[PDB]
DNA sequence: TATTTAAGTATTGTTTGTGCACTTGCCTGCAGGCCTTTT
DNA sequence: AAAAGGCCTGCAGGCAAGTGCACAAACAATACTTAAATA
C-alpha cells in the first residue's frame, strides 16, 4: 500500500534515483526466533495443553520424570495456544501504532 | 411494533432526486419472520387491503417473470411490449409476498436488483432494457424448520443470504411466547369477535378511523416533505456508529448480521 | 398405530364377513341414513350459521391455557406435538360451532365445547399404554393428614395442643377416635 | 574396627486407562439438465 | 430450428456407526544406597 516509486533515470551519468521500494525491514526466520522466545517467556503464549503447576510436589515430581516428547518435536512446531485473544488485542494497542489496522481483521 | 413498522412503510420516505447519482430507493422494505401461526400472513392481507395500490402475491407459486414484468418483441409491429409485472403493478404503493423462504433460488434474485435500485435490467435474445419499478416490497417469511432454535445463530436461523438480508431495510422477529399472561388475553380477544355475528372493533373500544386514515395517508405523502435538520444529523451519525461498533467482533463474521451502510439508509 | 390385538381381528373380521352375509353393517340397534337425504340434512345444517355462546368463553379460554402449558413441558417429551398454537384454540372454537350446527341451535353448549375438547384430546395419548391409575380412593386417615398439611401450609407447627385440628376434623365428619389413632400413628411416625 | 550384605532408598520400567478421533454407510438437499413455443 | 419460460434428475447435501489410538499415571519392581553384624 506504499506508492512504490522506483524510477531509474536521473541527470546524465547520475547513478542517482535509487529504487527503494520495500522500506520495511522484514525480519528473517533466523532472527525472529529471538522475539518468539521473548514472547513465550512473557507468557503471551502457552503450550497446547500444559499443566502449569501441579497440585503438590508429588504429582509435580511424577510429571518431571516424564520424558516428554514435545522435546522431540522441533522448535517451530510446538502448537502454542493463545493467552490474549485478538479482540482484546484490538482494545489495547494504541491506534498510533502503525500496525493497529491489523488487530481488527 | 409490527404495526408500527408497517405504518412507517406506508408513508415511505421522500423522493430526493439528485442531478448526479440518483435513484436512491425513496421507500423502504420490511421482511418479518417468526414462529408459525403468528398473524404475519394476516397482517399482510390487512395491509394489502389498506393501501390503494397493493398487489398480493404468493411465493413458490410464482416466477421471476411474475415478479418483474417480462418484455416481448411483438412481431406484429416489431416493438417492445411489457407484460404483467406484479412488481410493476405495484409501481408506487406496497407489495406483499408470502413464503418468502419457500421461494426458489432461481427466483429471489430479481429482488437483488429491484429492491436496491427499483429497476429491472432484462437482457434476453431479442432485447436489452431497464424497466424501473419503484415499489416497497413487504415480505413475510418462516424461519427454517418450523420455529426457532435458540441454540442456533439467528442469521443462520433465517435462511436468506446476508446480501439480500441487509437489503431488507427492517427485519422483524415475531416470536411466540408461552406467556400464559397474554395467552388468556388473546383467547378473549378472539372469543369476543366470535360473540357477535358481524363483529367489529375486535380490540379495546377506542375510536379509530378505519376509512379516514387512508385519505389521511394520501394527504400526508403528498403535502409534506421532511427536511432533515442539523441536530438530527449528529444523533443519527452517533446512532449509526454505535450500531456498527457493537456489531464488531472477530467471530461476528459468519454468524451475525453486520451493520452496513444500508443501516444508515434505513 | 394398529396394535395387533385379538378381539379386533375377531369382531372386525366377523362383521366384515357379516357384511358379506348381510350387506348392512347396521346391527339390531342402528339407524343408517342413505347418503342422499343425509346430504340434504347436512346442507340444511350448513345453512344455519350459529353463534358463539358468551358463557363458555372462560372455560374455552382456560382450556387453551391448559393445552398451552402442558405443551411446553411436553416439547422435548414423548408426545412431541410441539407448542399448541392459537390456531389450535381457533380450531377448537370452530369445532364447537360446527357441533352447535349439528344441534341446529344458535348457542353453543358447554357440553358442546366439552365434546370438542374430548375430540382434541382423544387425538392425543392414543400412541401407547392408553391407561391411567387411581390411588386416592381410600383416604380414611390420609385425608386427615392432608387437612393437617393445609394447616401446615398456613403456619407449619407440630404443636402438642390440637384444638383447631379437632374442630376441622369434626367439621370434616371424621370421628375423634380415628383422629386420635392417626395422631398416635404420626407422632410415632415422628411428625 | 570392618566384611557381612539385610533392609531401604531412589529409580527404573511398564500397565491399562481413556481422550480424542476419524473413519463409512446413510436418504435428502440441491441444481444442472430436459421439456415447450414461437419465427 | 433456437431461445426462453418452466420442471426433472445427478451430485452430495449432509452425519452416526464406529475403531483406532495417542494421549496419561500409576505402575510392578526395577537398580542401587546406607546402616549393621560379624571377625
Ligand atoms: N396475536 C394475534 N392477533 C390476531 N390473530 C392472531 C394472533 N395470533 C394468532 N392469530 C390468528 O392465528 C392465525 C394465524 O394466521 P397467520 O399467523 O397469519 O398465518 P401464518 O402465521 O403466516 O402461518 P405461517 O406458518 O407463519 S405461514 C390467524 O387466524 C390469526 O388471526
Amino acid at each position: 500500500r506504499i506508492p512504490t516509486v522506483a524510477p531509474t533515470t536521473n541527470v546524465g551519468t547520475g547513478q542517482s534515483t535509487f529504487s527503494i521500494d520495500n522500506t520495511i525491514k522484514l525480519w528473517l526466520k533466523k532472527d525472529v526466533k529471538n522475539v518468539w522466545e521473548n514472547l513465550v517467556q512473557l507468557d503471551f503464549f502457552t503450550e497446547k495443553s500444559a499443566v502449569g503447576l501441579r497440585d503438590n510436589a508429588t504429582a509435580a515430581f511424577y510429571a518431571s520424570n516424564y520424558q516428554f516428547q514435545g522435546t522431540m518435536i522441533p522448535f517451530d512446531l510446538r502448537s502454542y495456544q493463545m493467552q490474549i485473544i485478538l479482540q482484546e488485542l484490538r482494545r489495547i494497542i494504541p491506534k498510533s501504532n502503525m500496525y493497529y489496522s491489523w488487530t481488527q481483521l | 411494533d409490527v404495526k408500527k413498522g408497517i405504518l412507517l412503510q406506508l408513508f415511505g420516505g421522500t423522493n430526493k432526486t439528485f442531478t448526479k447519482g440518483g435513484r436512491y430507493r425513496g421507500d423502504i422494505n420490511i421482511l418479518l419472520c417468526g414462529d408459525p401461526s403468528t398473524s404475519k400472513s394476516q397482517i399482510l392481507q390487512y395491509v394489502h387491503k389498506i393501501t390503494p395500490r397493493g398487489v398480493y402475491t404468493s411465493g413458490k407459486g410464482s416466477s421471476a417473470v411474475g415478479l418483474t414484468a417480462y418484455i416481448t418483441r411483438d412481431v406484429d409491429t416489431k416493438q417492445l411490449v411489457l407484460e404483467s409485472g406484479a412488481l410493476v403493478l405495484s409501481d408506487g404503493g406496497v407489495c406483499c409476498i408470502d413464503e418468502f423462504d419457500k421461494m426458489s433460488d432461481s427466483t429471489r434474485s430479481v429482488l437483488h436488483e429491484v429492491m436496491e435500485q427499483q429497476t429491472i435490467s432484462i437482457a434476453k435474445a431479442g432485447i436489452i432494457t431497464t424497466l424501473n419499478a419503484r415499489s416497497s416490497i413487504l415480505a413475510s417469511a418462516n424461519p427454517i424448520g418450523s420455529r426457532y432454535n435458540p441454540n442456533l445463530p439467528v442469521t443462520e436461523n433465517i435462511d436468506l443470504p446476508p446480501p439480500l438480508l441487509s437489503r431488507f431495510d427492517l427485519v422483524y422477529l415475531v416470536l411466540d411466547k408461552v406467556d400464559e399472561k397474554n395467552d388468556r388475553e388473546l383467547a378473549k380477544h378472539l372469543t369476543n369477535l366470535y360473540l357477535e355475528d358481524k363483529p367489529e372493533h375486535i380490540s379495546q373500544d377506542d375510536v379509530l378511523p378505519v376509512e379516514f386514515l387512508t385519505m389521511y395517508i394520501s394527504y400526508a405523502k403528498e403535502h409534506i416533505h421532511p427536511i432533515i435538520t442539523e441536530a438530527a444529523k449528529t444523533e443519527l451519525v452517533r446512532a449509526y456508529v454505535g450500531m456498527r461498533k457493537m456489531g464488531d467482533d472477530s467471530r461476528s463474521d459468519e454468524k451475525r448480521i453486520t451493520a452496513t451502510t444500508r443501516q444508515l439508509e434505513s | 398405530l394398529d396394535i395387533p390385538s385379538r378381539d379386533d381381528d375377531e369382531k372386525l373380521a366377523e362383521h366384515v364377513t357379516y357384511v358379506h352375509m348381510h350387506n348392512k353393517q347396521p346391527d339390531l340397534d342402528f339407524t343408517p341414513v342413505e347418503p342422499s337425504k343425509m346430504r340434504e340434512y347436512i346442507a340444511y345444517a350448513k345453512t344455519k350459521r350459529p353463534v358463539m355462546s358468551e358463557a363458555v368463553n372462560d372455560y374455552v379460554v382456560q382450556a387453551y391455557i391448559r393445552l398451552r402449558q402442558d405443551s411446553k413441558r411436553e416439547m422435548d417429551s414423548k408426545f412431541s406435538f410441539g407448542q399448541a398454537t392459537p390456531r389450535t384454540l381457533l380450531g377448537i372454537i370452530r369445532l364447537s360451532q360446527a357441533l352447535a350446527k349439528l344441534r341446529l341451535a344458535d348457542m353453543v353448549d358447554i357440553d358442546d365445547v366439552e365434546e370438542a375438547l374430548r375430540l382434541v384430546r382423544v387425538s392425543k395419548e392414543s400412541l401407547y399404554q392408553e391407561t391411567n391409575k387411581s390411588k386416592e380412593d381410600e383416604s380414611p386417615t390420609t385425608k386427615i393428614f392432608t387437612i393437617i398439611k393445609k394447616m401446615l401450609q398456613e403456619t407449619g407447627k407440630n404443636t402438642l395442643s390440637y384444638e383447631n385440628i379437632v374442630k376441622t376434623v369434626r367439621l370434616r365428619g371424621f370421628t375423634m377416635l380415628q383422629l386420635s389413632n392417626c395422631i398416635q400413628e404420626y407422632s410415632y411416625l415422628n411428625v
